[PDB]
RNA sequence: UGGAGCCGCCGCAGGUGCAGAUCUUGGUGGUAGUAGCAAAUAUUCAAACGAGAACUUUGAAGGCCGAAGUGGAGAAGGGUU
RNA sequence: CCUCUGGCAUGUUGGAACAAUGUAGGUAAGGGAAGUCGGCAAGCCGGAUCCGUAACUUCGGGAUAAGGAUUGGCUCUAAGG
RNA sequence: GAAUGGAUGAACGAGAUUCCCACUGUCCCUACCUACUAUCCAGCGAAACCACAGCCAAGGGAACGGGCUUGGCGGAAUCAG
RNA sequence: UGUUCACCCACUAAUAGGGAACGUGAGCUGGGUUUAGACCGUCGUGAGACAGGUUAGUUUUACCCUACUGAUGAUGUGUUGU
C-alpha cells in the first residue's frame, strides 16, 4: 500500500506496518513520538525500558489527567507514563522493520527509524450498562501504526 | 445581609502564601544594625534542634507569685558545634537595594563544605575551587585577592561572612555541611574587614557569639504535615454530624457578588513546612562540648552549682530520632521551630532588650535528664543501677 | 451426617408425598415412598363410633 | 495440563467430595490420558489418584 | 436520558 | 483524481436553491486516556502445560460458607444451556 | 460466634502508596444537651438467679414497673431414679 | 358542645408534644486510630454539557457583562483540591 | 419561639447599626411556608375554600472553564550549581 511520505531513498529505506490494532491510540501515539528519531538499536532498548518502568513515555498532546514523573524530566516534560501495551506493539513493528532491512541487504544496526505515524483505526464497540435502564456504548479506540526506517549512519 | 454575630476570623493573612517553603535552612531576613563604635561580632550562628527536657531554677521578678520559687521550665537543646569560616562577601547600597559586590573564598576548603556544590558527590570528580585556591600561591593572584579587599575595603558598607558547620561533629546522616552568610557588625568597614580576613579558615565557637541569659530568634522552617484540610490548615469550625457532603469544612466559601472567591477565604493546602522567625528566647545556658585532659569531661553539661553529678544534658537512651550531644550547644527556653534533627538559624536580636524578664539571669537549678523514649525514671545509668540492685544479665 | 433428596419429581411435601428412611444392603439411607393408612369400615348403624373388627384396614 | 475432568470422575467413583480427591502431582500425564472411568478405576488401584482422609474435628 | 429529579421533586419550585 | 456518459442555445414542466425549525437520518469532535472498573474478611509458595500465566490446572499452606449453606435434590421458567 | 461433611476463590481486575475530602467502624481529659426545630445520631440499659415492686385500673393488668444484690475457676457436700 | 356524637378512659401505639433521672463527642473543641475509597501506575474505558469562549473595576446598556467604552493588566503545558 | 423581630437571665470594655442577588441550598439544614394523606373550627346545598389552627410528608449532578487554595513547570541569563 501506499504509505505517507515515501523515503527519500528507498533502495536503502525498510518498511513496516500494522492495520487495526487493538491499543489505545493515544497511548501509542505517544511512545511512536518518543521513539521517533531513534536509531533502532536505541528505540528496542528504551521500548524495553518503558516495560520495566526505567524510562517514560511523555505524553504531551493527549496529557488530561495523566501523572507527573521524575522520568519525564529527561524529555523536558512533567507528565509522563509507562504504556507497556503500545511499547510491546510497536516492539514487534520494529522487530518486523529489523527483519525486513534484513531481507533487502541493510546495516541493521544503521537504521535510524526515519518515519513513524499512528492513526485512528475504525472502532470496535461493546456497551456498558447504567443507572436508570440506560445503555452507553464502551468503545474500543484501536489503531493503525506504519513506520519507515532509514540507513543512516 | 451582615454576618449576625461577629467573631474574629480564623488564622493571619501575615503568613501567606502558606505554601512549602523554598528553603529549608531558615534565612536571616534582616540582622541588626551595625552601630559603627561597639566592636566587631558575628550576629548569627546557625545550630541543629537536637530535642527538649526540664529545667528547675528559683525565679527572681519581684511583686509575682513567683518570686524565689523554684519553677520548671521547658527548653530546647540545640547542639551548635563551632562555625568554620570560609569566605568573606561585601555589599553595596544602591537605589536599587543592597547590590553584592565582591565574593573573596578562602584558600582551603573542607570536603563538608564542598560537599554542598555538588548535587551527586559520588559521582562528581569534586573539582570545585581548583582553579581557584592557586590564586593564593603566586604573586598574580595574592596581588589580585590585596586589591579586592582593598576595593571592598572603599567601596562595599556590609560585610558578611561565609561560615559553614562541622557536619563531621554531628550524630546527623549528613555531611553535606549548610553554608550561610552571617554579618559582621562593628566598627569601620576596614577594621571589620581585617578581623573577617584574619578569621578567614578558622573556627568560631557559639560562646564567642551569644552569651547566657540572651534574648535571641530562631530562624526555622516548620515541621510538615502534608496536604490538610481546612479545619487543620486554619483551624475553622467543624460542621455538625448532619452535614451532606462532609463536615471539615468551609460551608460559604464567599458571597455571591465579589464573584471569585478571595484570597482571605480558607482552603485547603500545605500545612507545615513553612518559613518561620520566632523572637525572644532566652538562652539559659550555653553548653561546653565533651572534651579530654586525661579522661573525658561529660559533666560539665548537665551538671549544676547544686546538683553536682556527673551527667550529659544526654537523656537515657540519647535524644530520641538524634543522637548524643557530645558538641557544645544552647539551651533555650521554650520550644522552637522544626523537627529534630532541623538546622536552625539562632540570630541576636534586632531590638534593644530591656524588660524586666529579658534581663533576668538565669541560674539553673536541676537539669532533667530523664530518658524520653518512654516514661523515663532514672537520671542516669549509675543511679539505676543503685536502685534496682544486680539484674539477671550479670 | 446424610442428608438425602426426594427421589420423584415432587417437591413439596404433600399428602401424596409422604416417605420414610430405610437403611439399604448397600449402606445408604434412603427414602421409600409410604402408602397411605387405610381405615377399617365403620358401622353401618351409624351410632357406634369404633371402627369393625376382623376386617383388614 | 488439566485435571478437572479426572478430579471430577475420581470423585464419582470414590464417593467422595473432589475435597477428598488427591491427584499425584509428579504423574500428572498419566492421570490426563484417563478421561473415561475405569480407566481412573485402574489408577486409583495403582495409588496415582487417592481418597484423602477426613479432616479431624475431635471430640475430646 | 438521565433520571435528574423525581416526579414530585419539581427542580426549581416557587409556588 | 476518476473511469462512462455529458453539456450550449430556443421553448415547455417541476417533489427547484437551507444555518437555524429542543428539525429528520447518518457520521465525528472537545469533554478524556477523564469519571470510573471500592457491598458481602484472603490470599501465599511451588510445579505443569504452554509463544505467553497475577487469573488455567495439580500439589502444599492460610481463609471463608458454617447444615434457615456459597452443600445435596426438585417445581415454574429456560431450551441444548 | 467457632468447627466436620460438602462447597467456594471474595462477587467484572491487579500492583505502589497511606494526602485532603468522604463511606463504614472505633476511642476520648474535665464538663454533661450548654448543641439543635427537636437528645436527631450514639451511648446507657440488657442474659439468668435471688429479692423487691408505685400511681392508676375495665380488677385482667400496669410489670422485666421502679429499685437493689449476686454471677468466674477449682475442690467437695447434700438432694432428687 | 353532645352518634355532624359530648365527657371520660385501664391496656396498647415505629403516632403528636413537655419535664426529670441516667447516659453520652450533640456541644465547649476538637484530636488520634482502623478498613474501603480518593491518590500514582498496568490494562480497560463511558456520560451529561458545548453559539464562540473564558482575569477584573467602573460606565453605559433590555435598568446585575467574558466580550462593548475607559481604566487596571496579560507569560507555555499541566497535577490534587 | 421555625422565625426575622421580640423578650428575659448572665457575663462584659461593649454586648453599636448595616451591606454584599433582603451575601451564602451542586455549602448544609428543612423547623417553617408551599402539592398529594389526614384532623379541627368558620364558610359553602355541594364539590370544595380559608396571610384560621394542626400533624405526616424524596433537598439530584462538578470530571468542563474561570476564580481561589496548594503542587510540578515555563521564557530569559552559553550550561550548571551557589
Ligand atoms: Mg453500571
Ligand atoms: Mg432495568
Ligand atoms: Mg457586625
Ligand atoms: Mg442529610
Ligand atoms: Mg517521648
Ligand atoms: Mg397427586
Ligand atoms: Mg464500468
Ligand atoms: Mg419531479
Ligand atoms: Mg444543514
Ligand atoms: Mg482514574
Ligand atoms: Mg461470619
Ligand atoms: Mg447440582
Ligand atoms: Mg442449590
Ligand atoms: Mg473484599
Ligand atoms: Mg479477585
Ligand atoms: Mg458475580
Ligand atoms: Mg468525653
Ligand atoms: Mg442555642
Ligand atoms: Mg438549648
Ligand atoms: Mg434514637
Ligand atoms: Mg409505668
Ligand atoms: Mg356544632
Ligand atoms: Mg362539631
Ligand atoms: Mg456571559
Ligand atoms: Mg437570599
Ligand atoms: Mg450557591
Ligand atoms: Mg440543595
Ligand atoms: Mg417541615
Ligand atoms: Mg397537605
Ligand atoms: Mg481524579
Ligand atoms: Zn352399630
Amino acid at each position: 500500500v501506499r504509505y505517507s511520505l515515501d523515503p527519500e531513498n528507498p533502495t536503502k529505506s525498510c518498511k513496516s506496518r500494522g492495520s487495526n490494532l487493538r491499543v489505545h491510540f493515544k497511548n501509542t501515539r505517544e511512545t511512536a513520538q518518543a521513539i521517533k528519531g531513534m536509531h533502532i538499536r536505541k528505540a528496542t532498548k528504551y521500548l524495553k525500558d518503558v516495560t520495566l518502568k526505567k524510562q517514560c513515555v511523555p505524553f504531551r498532546r493527549y496529557n488530561g489527567g495523566v501523572g507527573r514523573c521524575a522520568q519525564a524530566k529527561q524529555w523536558g516534560w512533567t507528565q509522563g507514563r509507562w504504556p507497556k501495551k503500545s511499547a510491546e506493539f510497536l516492539l514487534h513493528m520494529l522487530k518486523n522493520a529489523e527483519s525486513n532491512a534484513e531481507l533487502k541487504g541493510l546495516d541493521v544496526d544503521s537504521l535510524v527509524i526515519e518515519h513513524i505515524q499512528v492513526n485512528k483505526a475504525p472502532k470496535m464497540r461493546r456497551r456498558t450498562y447504567r443507572a436508570h435502564g440506560r445503555i452507553n456504548p464502551y468503545m474500543s479506540s484501536p489503531c493503525h501504526i506504519e513506520m519507515i526506517l532509514t540507513e543512516k549512519e | 445581609s451582615h454576618r449576625k454575630f461577629s467573631a474574629p476570623r480564623h488564622g493571619s493573612l501575615g503568613f501567606l502564601p502558606r505554601k512549602r517553603s523554598s528553603r529549608h535552612r531558615g534565612k536571616v531576613k534582616s540582622f541588626p544594625k551595625d552601630d559603627p563604635s561597639k566592636p566587631v561580632h558575628l550576629t548569627a550562628f546557625l545550630g541543629y534542634k537536637a530535642g527538649m527536657t526540664h529545667i528547675v531554677r528559683e525565679v527572681d521578678r519581684p511583686g509575682s507569685k513567683v518570686n524565689k520559687k523554684e519553677v520548671v521550665e521547658a527548653v530546647t537543646i540545640v547542639e551548635t558545634p563551632p562555625m568554620v569560616v570560609v569566605g568573606i562577601v561585601g555589599y553595596v547600597e544602591t537605589p536599587r537595594g543592597l547590590r553584592t559586590f565582591k565574593t573573596v573564598f578562602a584558600e582551603h576548603i573542607s570536603d563538608e563544605c564542598k560537599r554542598r556544590f555538588y548535587k551527586n558527590w559520588h559521582k562528581s570528580k569534586k573539582k570545585a575551587f581548583t582553579k581557584y585556591c592557586k590564586k593564593w600561591q603566586d604573586d598574580a593572584g595574592k596581588r589580585q585577592l590585596d586589591k579586592d579587599f582593598s576595593s571592598m575595603k572603599k567601596y562595599c558598607q556590609v560585610i558578611r561572612v561565609l561560615a559553614h558547620t562541622q557536619m563531621r561533629l554531628l550524630p546527623l546522616r549528613q555531611k553535606k555541611a549548610h553554608l550561610m552568610e552571617i554579618q559582621v557588625n562593628g566598627g569601620t568597614v576596614a577594621e571589620k574587614l581585617d578581623w573577617a580576613r584574619e578569621r578567614l579558615e578558622q573556627q568560631v565557637p557559639v560562646s564567642q557569639v551569644f552569651g547566657q541569659d540572651e534574648m535571641i530568634d530562631v530562624i526555622g522552617v516548620t515541621k510538615g504535615k502534608g496536604y490538610k484540610g481546612v479545619t487543620s490548615r486554619w483551624h475553622t469550625k467543624k460542621l455538625p454530624r448532619k452535614t451532606h457532603r462532609g463536615l471539615r469544612k468551609v460551608a460559604c466559601i464567599g458571597a455571591w457578588h465579589p464573584a471569585r472567591v478571595a484570597f482571605s477565604v480558607a482552603r485547603a493546602g500545605q500545612k507545615g513546612y513553612h518559613h518561620r522567625t520566632e523572637i525572644n528566647k532566652k538562652i539559659y545556658k550555653i553548653g561546653q562540648g565533651y572534651l579530654i585532659k586525661d579522661g573525658k569531661l561529660i559533666k560539665n553539661n548537665a551538671s549544676t552549682d547544686y546538683d553536682l553529678s556527673d551527667k550529659s544534658i544526654n537523656p537515657l537512651g540519647g535524644f530520641v530520632h538524634y543522637g548524643e550531644v557530645t558538641n557544645d550547644f544552647v539551651m533555650l527556653k521554650g520550644c522552637v521551630v522544626g523537627t529534630k534533627k532541623r538546622v536552625l538559624t539562632l540570630r541576636k536580636s534586632l531590638l534593644v532588650q530591656t524588660k524586666r524578664r529579658a534581663l533576668e539571669k538565669i541560674d539553673l537549678k536541676f537539669i532533667d535528664t530523664t530518658s524520653k523514649f518512654g516514661h523515663g525514671r532514672f537520671q542516669t545509668v549509675e543511679e539505676k543501677k543503685a536502685f534496682m540492685g544486680p539484674l539477671k544479665k550479670d | 451426617v446424610q442428608r438425602l433428596t426426594y427421589r420423584r419429581r415432587l417437591s413439596y411435601n404433600t399428602a401424596s408425598n409422604k416417605t420414610r428412611l430405610s437403611r439399604t444392603p448397600g449402606n445408604r439411607i434412603v427414602y421409600l415412598y409410604t402408602k397411605k393408612v387405610g381405615k377399617a369400615p365403620k358401622s353401618a348403624c351409624g351410632v357406634c363410633p369404633g371402627r369393625l373388627r376382623g376386617v383388614r384396614a | 495440563s488439566m485435571l478437572r475432568l479426572q478430579k471430577r470422575l475420581a470423585s464419582s467413583v470414590l464417593r467422595c467430595g473432589k475435597k477428598k480427591v488427591w491427584l499425584d502431582p509428579n504423574e500428572t500425564n498419566e492421570i490426563a490420558n484417563a478421561n473415561s472411568r475405569q480407566q481412573i478405576r485402574k489408577l486409583i488401584k495403582d495409588g496415582l489418584i487417592i481418597r484423602k482422609p477426613v479432616t479431624v474435628h475431635s471430640r475430646a | 436520558g438521565m433520571w435528574r429529579f423525581y416526579t414530585e421533586d419539581s427542580p426549581g419550585l416557587k409556588v
